[PDB]
């Protein structure tokens, strides 16, 4: 399975009886993809030298 | 009253102290504010 | 007193009236504006520091004590 | 005008807000396929009166 996640900003405010205020934070949802990633002969070694020089 | 708005952060007004020098040592009357030198 | 985006443009020394019949039994209060600690984009909340009525000058004593 | 024997359910319909900020959605395949996602909502009633702070 592969997991994706399309995350907003919205602070809700609630008083003490309930009452709620609204404001999103983010104008665009920013995104995230998850995957597993399952490799081996040559390409075991492609994912960790890519995955190496990128970092962050 | 400033003062008492100032004390807005009381825990609740007595007080107790001696004074930093402000212009009240007189020497030459001012019937309105023409501040002062210093020497 | 903490609040939404429904006083945003109150100012410290403004005039408001407050009230909490129903929980706290205060009865529509008018209350004095001092510190005001404006929000981030996130948290939303302004928190407004106030004081009951001020008053202005007026006659009660008449205090002169005219010298001779 | 219809039977009493004309309905499906009665269900509910409350106000709703959606509750998570961020939504997690598993695909197990490519966008043709499985893309589940499991929402979860706030229902509740909105309260506060907007009278705008006059003399902006």
């Amino acid at each position: 399975g592969v997991t994706e996640r399309i995350e907003w900003q919205t602070d809700v405010m609630i008083s003490e009886s309930g009452a709620e205020q609204r404001r999103p934070i983010r104008l665009h949802p920013r995104r995230s993809f998850e995957a597993t990633f399952l490799r081996w002969e040559e390409n075991r070694t492609l994912l960790d030298t890519t995955i190496a020089g990128v970092g962050q | 009253m400033w003062w008492a708005l100032a004390m807005l952060v009381a825990s609740v007004e007595v007080w107790t102290a001696d004074w930093q020098v402000l212009g009240f040592g007189n020497f030459r009357t001012k019937a309105v504010k023409a501040k002062q030198a210093k020497k | 007193v903490i609040c939404d985006r429904r006083a945003w443009n109150v100012q410290p020394g403004d005039v408001l009236k407050v009230r909490d019949p129903k929980q706290r039994g205060l009865t529509e209060v008018v209350i004095r504006v001092g510190t005001v600690e404006d929000g981030t984009l996130p948290d939303g909340k302004i928190k407004v520091v106030a004081l009951q009525d001020q008053f202005a000058f007026q006659l009660n004593t008449f205090n002169q004590v005219e010298p001779p | 005008a219809t039977s009493r024997n004309d309905v499906r359910r009665i269900g509910y319909i409350p106000v709703a807000r959606l509750d998570v900020d961020g939504i997690e959605i598993k695909r197990l395949t490519d966008s043709a396929g499985v893309s589940q996602v499991s929402l979860t909502f706030k229902f509740f009633d909105d309260r506060r009166i907007a009278t705008p702070l006059p003399l902006s």
